[PDB]
């Protein structure tokens, strides 16, 4: 009963992400963005 | 039904409902098919897999058990047993039979007849404890499968969203299909969630406090079988007995 | 009330209001009609499904159970169980009678008389331990109401939580100023989390802390009234009931 | 509907690392008996116990009237070896607390064995859902390391939720199922077993034949 | 709850990343109202308002 | 490390972490925090290998001198526990008596390390659900700025340091002095337990090796 | 493969595992961690069935020979347990006492085998929760400077490898390895129950049938 906490936080948690993807589903990302944090990403993965 | 789970359900009910329609929702709106058919099958699919089909038959009487409306009769028994009791302390035991011929409970009524043919004491309560045993058991047999019921559907639950991020995350760069999509990340949460919290686990809590009810009667009963062999005075007896009377 | 209790909540209010205060808000803006009656209604809802009426009417015994005041005087009870030992060695249980016609402890006047009235020994221990079995489960029946509104009360957070978005998405109609209404929806979350973990359960807590603070007392009556009847020495009756104190 | 929802890589991951955490967990002769746990998950009752009474019931008569010397009647062996062996320790050079004992021994015995066969299929149950995260976690690493267009990223994520699926309802749909219908079968069988050692003993205590029928029946549903 | 439920702890990680990466992906993007216009008709009819 | 620190989120959850102990328990539980520790951090000095040595002397002491030479010896026997079990035996009181007496003790001092732990796991089981609320209450002030993209990022990072602390501090110090307690609890009951079967030995007169043999079971 | 080991991640989610076990037990406990992994993996030299013939043989001997020759058929034997006991019965002890001496000593071992049990259970308790604080300090960072400044990157990867640090040891390593353990206790501390039984029914003469049948429980 020590564990309660997660199986709260993880539905906040989820509601939240739902949300989230559908709004940034209804916007445009500029490439400049993308690209910096990609290719940053993609190097820095030790790719 | 029983007043206080009809109180509850219509409590249940207003708030739930009634605050979404005061906010101006509409009840069309938190039905979806497939969500549904995840949790609810999920849910029924994982209870008939682990338990046998002879247990699943048993539902109805779980059901009739945690509704049964509330009966006083503990605090009858009590008279009848100091007054067989009365009997012992002054008359011979063919009036313990006969006294009780008629009696309305069967386990009552058998203890009696196993002190009146004049078996020994401690064999008379590994008789009666035996019969009482027998009814624990039972009554933990039909909450067990509402325990089961919810602790299965939250996790058809994340098995609903889950299923449902996968539909929405397929479909980022149409924002035409994404608006039914979305719609079960929610309600298969909801209905994962309600379905436990409001249902199951209470129904098992309610059954098991009905089980605890019944079985202190039958302690009862048998306290007052052994006080009547051992020819107890009948205010001692009646100190005894109430020990297990609120 | 009880003087930790008093500290406590004052502690709890200033931690999370200071808190919401200084990193900016003001208190109209937390509180919420729909998600208020969606997380208690539903709380409500689901412990009347729970259990039968007769319980729910025992509620408030719960709360004066609770906070109580510790008058309690076991350091002195202590004496007379003593004194009372030694009217049994130099007069006979006899002179006991005239000790304890008026003790205000009734479990320790009961104990007495089936002693002066010369009931055996595991006749005595049997009768007594009735009475303080059915203390120590009427106390545990008092907590699980408060540990199961507790274990509800989250849960009905998170269902508020998602009939709240489930309204704003669906009739959305609004100039991408949507931040507003989503952040209320996370409303029915805070009221669930912070009512199971600042009163639901801390008052099951207390509960049970004062029942198990009351039975040592109740057993240490028993050992001293067992004690009268064997007839030990003063020194071993204050040595024995000395390990019921901390 | 089903909609390219099947991905090997994603069953590798979840069942094959279950596999390795049940492996390493218990030793090698714990494994070799899964064959039998599962026959007692999924195998017919054809319940006999309202039979085997009858027979327990009647050979207390013989007692009463034909001596302990004529209760080797049983001698035609009742399928049920626990009864032949239990009537052959009340037939004589016993006594009463090493009858029981003997007896009981043997029904603590079963009891073990049983829940030695349902911790397997609760533990895999346990690992099942945490290789998933593990499978979902591995597939992310790798998609994000290597991200070309933020067209495509929608559609790769969705991919790789999949351990998570397989993962989650592998076992809340048969792991855990199973467990618990192993379980749920050895209350039954024990509960047989316990009722023939009431039988045992009162019939060497040479109990009437109506209350061996009260003190059998107690046991039966 | 027992400690079948131990992976719950875990779950939680998995979406809180999510979370982060869907969000941090969001934050550079600004909103073009037409899809979002479409999106707010797309799920209008299916909660039915 | 000065943007990891917060002091409104610390009030938060540690604020609410104490509301929640001081509500659970009665005040004068609370004042035995102290003890809890200074049982947990004991330094193991610990010397049941001396009282062994000490209790089989006694015993065979009794067995050839007579059990009232005993009263000399436990004295000046500083373990308070061992000093009454012996006063008793040379009292000559009945060994069915002798265990109830001494067992009274043993269950007492269980009883109260439990009620020391009970504190620490109370307490690390409310800290992570103060981190959530701390953090929603963060959330539903935050998504207020949703318009702007320019702030939500920095804002919603600090939102989450209530889980943080919430999360550390239970499963860092909380449940890990709780598991101490309970670790240093055992190991001053099992030293209780084989000064029981000392006494009931001494009483029984059993000899030197049976003795040594008996008592060595709880020693590790 | 390269790719998957980072440096913060290891020392979050392992030295925050390491600090929580250190503080929740004392430090005789954390010495004698090889043992538990010793016992884990040894092999199954089980032999239960050789014993069994030995305790046979004692039994057709003790009816015959009568008590005083069981000494000479133990007097080398390589199992120190059923030594022991045997001799406490030729030395002429009551049956209650030899119960009561021999039980101390299972007592024992079962006891030190869940003590190294539950090293790895906590071990496998706290490494999960330390992902999800190797995860949150991550995702603080990261949204901390959200201005692609192209640092990201390498923090979005600290977060997601301490997620898959933590479980997998959790999963695959420490709580794997405590079953173990667990199940391996339970073949030793059965056979030890099986001696007791058969010198128990030794000393009280039963024939080989008897003997046999009994013992055979213990067995599969």
């Amino acid at each position: 009963p020590h564990d309660r906490w997660m199986i709260t936080y993880a539905d906040l948690i989820t509601l939240l992400l739902i949300f989230f993807v559908m709004m940034y589903a209804m916007s445009r990302l500029d490439a400049s963005k993308y690209e910096e944090v990609t290719s940053s990403l993609q190097t820095t993965f030790q790719s | 039904m029983d007043i206080a789970t009809l109180i509850g359900l219509i409590a249940g009910a207003v708030a739930i409902i009634g605050g979404f329609l005061w906010e101006g929702g509409q009840i069309t709106g938190l039905f979806q098919g497939t969500a549904a058919l995840i949790v609810f099958g999920g849910t029924i699919a994982a209870v008939l897999i682990s338990y046998p089909m002879h247990r699943i038959r048993t539902l109805p009487a779980g059901i009739k058990l945690a509704f049964k409306p509330n009966r006083s009769e503990v605090n009858e028994w009590l008279e009848d047993i100091v007054e067989m009791s009365m009997v012992a302390r002054r008359e011979g035991v063919l009036a313990l039979e006969q006294k009780v011929l008629d009696h309305p409970n069967i386990f009552l009524r058998e203890g009696i007849q196993l002190v009146v043919d004049g078996t020994d004491q401690p064999i008379v309560r590994q008789i009666m404890e035996l019969d009482i045993d027998a009814k624990e058991q039972e009554h933990d047999n039909y909450a067990k499968l509402f325990e089961s019921a919810g602790s299965y559907a939250p996790t058809m639950g994340i098995i609903g969203t889950v299923m449902g991020l996968i539909q929405v995350l397929g479909h980022l760069t149409d924002p035409s299909q994404l608006g039914p999509s979305i719609a079960v990340a929610f309600i298969a949460t909801l209905y994962g969630v309600a379905s436990a919290n409001l249902i199951f686990l209470p129904i098992a809590s309610k059954i098991r406090a009905k089980s605890a009810e019944e079985i202190l009667v039958m302690e009862m009963i048998l306290e007052g079988v052994l006080s009547v062999q051992n020819g107890d005075n009948a205010l001692l007896v009646r100190k005894k007995l109430n020990t297990y009377i609120t």
